[PDB]
């Protein structure tokens, strides 16, 4: 519990990395977050905008 | 210029797909101008 300060960062770095990596799944309104999915379900016109 | 079935008019566009867009006449993705088409049927033929 004293090397709390040093802890702090390996945990920091670590939350970020994960949170970064977590963001690939999001839709951000996209149709599916599984860029293959857009490609290969859409014709181009229509996917580009996805 | 040319001639088509009435139909086949719906695919004259960039990123279209359909026998004439596939196998005829195809725009680029990119396509700068008019596309104008009319039912001349007093050409049949």
């Amino acid at each position: 519990s004293a090397l709390g300060k040093l802890q702090n960062v390996v945990n920091q770095n670590a939350q970020a990395l994960n949170t970064l990596v977590k963001q690939l799944s999001s839709n951000f309104g996209a149709i599916s977050s599984v860029l293959n999915d857009i490609l290969s379900r859409l014709d181009k016109v229509e996917a580009e905008v996805q | 210029s040319f001639v088509i079935r009435g139909d086949e008019v719906r695919q004259i566009a960039p990123g279209q797909t359909g026998k004439i867009a596939d196998y005829n006449y195809k725009l680029p993705d990119d396509f700068t101008g008019c596309v104008i088409a009319w039912n001349s049927n007093n050409l049949d033929n």
